[PDB]
């Protein structure tokens, strides 16, 4: 399992034939995957990637200057110019200046002066974006069946199975050995909106800095520091990040403004982060729709005969896994392979059995096995395994549960957003109603008020309550109250 | 030249994240350091309001809302 | 006359017979000193400066990170420990992990992890404050004759003479050749407020910047950034240039948020630029109250015969100076030392000579002369130099010359604040009503509201003059109308 | 880290200073190129406060404050 | 005498208790000056003209266009680029033109398209302005004696003298031969305003056009057109004369726009000319205000004895001069010199001789002589020299002679403006108050409204008075009628 | 000599135009465009209208007609 190794789970069950379930796999994720009666599995998304990338725009972070000239007239003869004024990579500008018979002119007013100096960026500090193309992204998505065996985070499991998904391939079906074949169908339409991405690329050089940024598609075209795009030599907009002094009557001073890294390096804020490998590049953060087919899985063992209860060990005595599951190993001495008896009891009654195993029909192989993750209700049980036991204390109340899957489903929403309907989904009417529901509001909230920024929009959400408060008619009252009540929802709702 | 700030409804995806946002329960640091600061002047805010605004409620919001908003103007 | 090279000049004249003047000399200004049947003499304020300044506080800009160390505990084995957690030059931080047996742990859970890293700044990206010390400070003071010689801005005027004073002297007496004797008595006191000012150096070596910035002393002390003071080892709060990230298993990462350079370089839009050149810190603003007293000064050569009218040339046209009035220069022939007699009449009238000469008793003279300046009535006049003349205009209107003389009055009452008063000996009772009255106003307003923002302090002019409409009482509504009028008049007269 | 924006009161002078600053002869260019590119932002602002306030002095200088904050809102 | 053969001829007159009289010369006009005693003098300004003026601004009033270069990109391959963009002389554009999949693109949509032109003026297509110095005008002023001989506008007088006057000019002595020395003085300062005036010329090889325009300075520096300084290569604005057609897939085509002289010389309607002599530059409009003092002047020929009556013959009958004096000449053939008895007898008043002589004591030389001028009262009259006669009729009446005095008067004053009150010496009161009015009215009007086209100054002052009819305050009623009406009575004098 | 030009229904199909082939588009444009020349020309004429027609609707309204034709005489 991988499921057991990660901060985060939820669990799916279908109902007898049902064949096919819906999935919202999240990056960094995972989805425990059940039908009554047939194999479990492991469900995550491992990468979303793309090889060598295009690019757009380049900005310069800190200037480097040289070779500067100045020239000036007196109040008669004209504007000043300079040949340098005329050619690629220059920054240039022209004022008036104060001049008098003390520097050799002729009369006393105002003349012209101009001034001119080369630009160019830093040698290694630059800012790249770079931009993906929907007919090269990769999905990689990755399955392991409960094989009862147990496999540490830094270790590999011959029982994985992988897969790769872009615009151009089918429904896929995946064969796990004896288990049988599993398909599985992505939608790579339905993933993080390229439109909205661009990934920001600083030196990759730098040991104690991220290699690469989450940044939006519009803020990074609103940046205000001088630009090119690849393959020019010269610079657009290089007045951008030098600046000129006031004149004297026979020269001028240039001072550069230094650099802006820890101006870009604070700006980001939350943005998330992405890395780099060679000539790969992989998003850290997103989500992706599909369709996992239970067509066609077998339940290993049925033909196997059934464990003396006898030559049972604990391996790894059980433990509280932190997801509300109770997890054991046993070590068995007997023939292989073989069938392993395992029961519950509510600690008064010894006629029941409370076991709901999450790994269906156990075994024990040559090679393997033995393995136990279980479920219980709240207070004292007995736990057996052939003739061995144990007394346990499930921790926490039926209440307990209810409100631990609530908050997940909550904490779900806040991040996938409109598509956290398609989870487990059935076709039953309130699918369709949530959906259209999130879809209108969503729609509202981000058209009207998208770009306002965190306490601007608590402001705005304060105001709106308070005409609902003080204006004159009960009914535009109540919708002024209950539409500022939506844009706190939207931020102190969200966090405070 | 100024860089705008990013925050807002980003491609927020579950991932590890850059430093973390100065919402409302950082932002009253910078109240406090104000208040600590400009120590001498923070009595006439709250004096000017305490004669001048009728009803305890709406003296209160108004002194809260003055001295939330002084730190991104001073 | 270096007053002619300058674009901010001021004249004073004496009352009849008037031994002492008060001079509120202002950098790189100037002013032009007159008194009846005396020579004209030029005095200004050349540099304020010290060698080798006291040193404060020092701040890093960028830092550079070596020796990262992370170690963790399993869940309830107590916490973790490294070497590092007590020495100095080192940043470390603490943080709970998730774990379980996918990593090595016996329970599942949150478990404990410490995290430590070496800092220090790089080579050259150290910021440095120093202090002036008032029984160090050198004022340089000088002083030229109206010769009537004209020397260039890159020339050296032999009739130009120096002072240098500092808190161990007061009086001087300068001798200047021919024209006697001038004495001018300095104080320390009354100087630029060396308790208030600090002189911020960055590296003094880039070819593109100021080499050093006037902060204001609170600013210097306020700033969060690593700091210390000179000769220590290891950096104070190091933890404002690091910051790490969230845990994974057995990992944290370490994050340099980089050269905040260009940061502070934008913070300190409007403070005065200052220069260090050899050892020297020289600033360039401040003022200084200095008394000349005019006793002991001779007019030149009263005994000479008048030119012969014939042999005059010009050798510049009458031209205007930028400051209304009028400079020429002439060329002669006949025996050398002798009188110029220049006069200029208005149209309409008969020759009353209206020229003003600012320049008493013209001459030629072996080694060269012949520059005169004058001031002239508005409108159609004729300039006499034996048989040369030339026809003129003189700009503007009575009413114009008033209008001129009140905003350069204007501008120095709010550049140099309570000290403006003391321009000019005349000390009648309005002058000590004035400088009472602007000690007691400006105390106020520079104690209460000093350090407010420019905007904010016009809101808070506007509020109380708004609440000042609506109280009921008279002499309260009035002072609140008269109290946001003075903060409106307390900031727009500095706002453009 | 967050260094402030140093103070337009303090070490006035006639020497060179560093870059042009922030005051009113700024900050009144700021306003108008915000109204220039938003250009109906002033329609509701007046037209509200028109319709709402009595008073005229009052009015006007509720619209004055709503349009010299303008550029602090985003 | 000149005065006999311009239109705009005018008399000046007094009595020698004052012997100095001020004139005001107008360019293209004539004077005549005459007093008790002292012979009459033609007085005038005969050229206004510097010699090589100070050049400005050149435009282009036709382009050249050469060497055109097109490039474009695919629709997500970046914006295209040429080095022709960062070279001097060249105009360039940038836009988004269209591609598709048949036009090679892998994309449908918007690709890049950019295109340069090399640009310069045609030859002899130049427009050139030039500007007057004020230390280097010169003007130029003579007087004739009414001598007695007659000489056409066409060979030249002998009696003629001519003076030039500079901004370092005195009272000037001119010896008028004969009849003594007169003293002539200039306010050169105070003629035409060099502050407003350009000298406009395009090629001087043309037939039928002027050879150069006296246009408004304003008006010279808002003209939309490609231009330079002397000695500069490149044309600033050179896109002005250039526009470029809606793209095609790979083409992009250029414009010339033309030859703009006929939209020039459409524009300069109303403008006074000026013309060109090699290296002079003279004016054809404008005036100086100028002192003639008659202190030396003598009478000619009073020692002669009068002539013997019978030897008299005309040779030029009496005609009218077109203005209001009559003009005759006479041969005779006694012995010379001698003075020639001259009266004019009133129909039915024989004591009287009421003939008002131009010229004092007419005599014959041996050279020559013999022309008369004189002025009569209305109605039949006799004319007598020696004993000859002549029978005549003088047009008119005392009315309509104030009448047309009064309007040359009002034509002086509507071209002249505020320097009208300077003609003649006068020393009444009125005239002070007279100055004083029309300068205040005539500086407010052209301070508030002076550049307002014709139809809106009459719209302006029709609605404002319009608007007084419909006011509900009879004090502002007045106020709007009075300053409605103010701006047409200051207008209404155009034309339609 | 004058040569006017003519506009609106000698339309042709969706070929090329020669240049800036149209009238409100430039009248829009022009009209937003001159507000930067004299502020006080149009205030001082909104001024008087608003002090001197009676009722809001003709007093807001009479003003556009003015404002269309002021770029045809400034
Ligand atoms: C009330 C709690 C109901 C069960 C639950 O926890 O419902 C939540 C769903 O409601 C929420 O998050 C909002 C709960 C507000 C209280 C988790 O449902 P789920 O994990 O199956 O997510 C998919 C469930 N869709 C298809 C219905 C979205
Ligand atoms: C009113 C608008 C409600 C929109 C909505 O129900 O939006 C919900 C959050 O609703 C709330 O917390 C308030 C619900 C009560 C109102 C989903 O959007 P999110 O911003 O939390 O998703 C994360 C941002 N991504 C999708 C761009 C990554
Ligand atoms: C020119 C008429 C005076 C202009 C002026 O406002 O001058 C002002 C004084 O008068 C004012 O009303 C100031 C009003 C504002 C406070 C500056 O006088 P000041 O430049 O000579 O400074 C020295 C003036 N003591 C000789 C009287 C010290
Ligand atoms: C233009 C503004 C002229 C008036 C002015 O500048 O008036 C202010 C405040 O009004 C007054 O003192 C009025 C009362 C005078 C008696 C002068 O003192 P200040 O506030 O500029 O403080 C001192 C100057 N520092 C800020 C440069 C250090
Ligand atoms: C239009 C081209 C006119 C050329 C011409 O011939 O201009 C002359 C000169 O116009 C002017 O001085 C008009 C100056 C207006 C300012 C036509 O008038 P005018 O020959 O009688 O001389 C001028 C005789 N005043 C002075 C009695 C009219
Ligand atoms: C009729 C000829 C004179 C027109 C004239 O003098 O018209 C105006 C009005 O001048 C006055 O003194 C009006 C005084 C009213 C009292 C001045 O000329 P302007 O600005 O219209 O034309 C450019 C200048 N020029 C004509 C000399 C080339």
């Amino acid at each position: 399992s991988r499921c057991t190794h990660l901060e985060n789970r939820d669990f799916v069950t279908g109902v007898q034939g049902t064949t096919r379930l819906t999935l919202v796999l999240e990056l960094g994720g995972c989805v425990t995957v059940t039908a009554d009666g047939k194999p479990s599995l492991d469900v995550w998304l491992d990468s979303i990637y793309q090889e060598s990338p295009a690019q757009t725009r380049e900005y310069c972070l800190h200037a480097k200057l040289t070779g500067t000239k100045v020239a000036a007239r007196c109040p008669t003869m004209g504007p000043a110019t300079l040949p340098e004024e005329h050619q690629s990579g220059t920054v240039c500008k022209r004022d008036q200046s104060d001049r008098g018979w003390g520097n050799h002119c002729g009369l006393f007013g105002k003349g012209s002066i101009v001034t001119c100096v080369k630009f160019t960026c830093e040698d290694k500090k630059k800012a790249t974006g770079h931009v993906y193309d929907v007919n090269k992204i990769t999905y990689t998505i990755k399955v392991e069946p409960h094989t009862g065996e147990f496999v540490a985070a830094n270790e590999t499991h011959s029982g994985r199975k992988s897969a790769s998904f872009t615009v151009s391939s089918e429904k896929t079906i995946l064969t796990l050995g004896d288990y049988g074949d599993v398909s599985l169908l992505c939608r790579v339409a339905s993933g993080v909106d390229l439109a909205q991405t661009v990934v920001l690329a600083l030196d990759k050089t730098h040991e104690h800095l991220p290699t690469a940024w989450q940044v939006h598609r519009d803020w990074f075209n609103d940046l205000a520091l001088p630009w090119k795009h690849d393959g020019a030599e010269a610079w657009n907009e290089a007045g951008r990040l030098v600046e000129f002094g006031t004149p004297h009557a026979v020269k001028m001073d240039v001072f550069n403004l230094g650099d802006q890294t820890g101006v870009l390096l604070k700006s980001l804020a939350g943005v998330p982060v992405a890395s780099i490998e060679g000539t790969k590049y992989h998003l850290k953060s997103g989500h992706v729709t599909c369709e996992v087919g239970l067509e066609k899985l077998k339940m290993k063992g049925l033909t196997y005969t059934v464990c003396d209860k006898t030559k049972f060990t604990w391996k790894r005595a059980p433990t509280d896994s932190g997801h509300d599951t109770v997890v054991m190993e046993v070590g068995f001495s007997g023939t292989r392979p073989c069938r392993i008896p395992v029961r519950a009891v509510a600690h008064g009654v010894p006629e029941v059995n409370v076991a709901m195993l999450i790994t269906p029909n156990p075994t024990m192989e040559n090679n393997g096995g033995g393995f136990i993750e279980m479920q219980l209700p709240p207070g004292d049980n007995i736990i057996y395994v052939g003739d061995l036991n144990h007394q346990w204390f499930q921790k926490g109340s039926s209440i307990g549960r209810v409100l631990q899957k609530t908050r997940k489903g909550i904490e779900r929403l806040t991040v996938l957003g409109e598509h956290a309907w398609d989870f487990g989904s059935v076709g039953g009417v309130m699918t369709s109603i949530g959906r259209a529901m999130h879809t209108v509001l969503g729609g509202a909230f981000n058209t009207l008020l998208g770009g306002v920024g965190f306490l601007p929009k608590i402001l705005l959400g304060v105001a709106m309550a308070w005409l609902g408060l003080n204006m004159r008619n009960p009914t535009l009252s109540m919708g002024f109250l209950l539409s500022g009540g939506l844009v706190l929802a939207m931020t102190l709702g969200v966090g405070a | 030249v100024l860089i705008p700030s990013h925050a807002q409804r980003d491609l927020t995806g579950r991932g590890h994240q850059w430093l973390e946002g100065e919402a409302v329960k950082a932002h009253l640091t910078r109240v406090e350091g104000w208040v600590w600061k400009n120590k001498l002047f923070t009595l006439s805010l709250v004096m000017v309001a305490w004669l001048m605004v009728d009803g305890l409620l709406p003296r209160i919001l108004i002194v809260v809302v003055a001295l939330a908003l002084a730190p991104a103007y001073a």
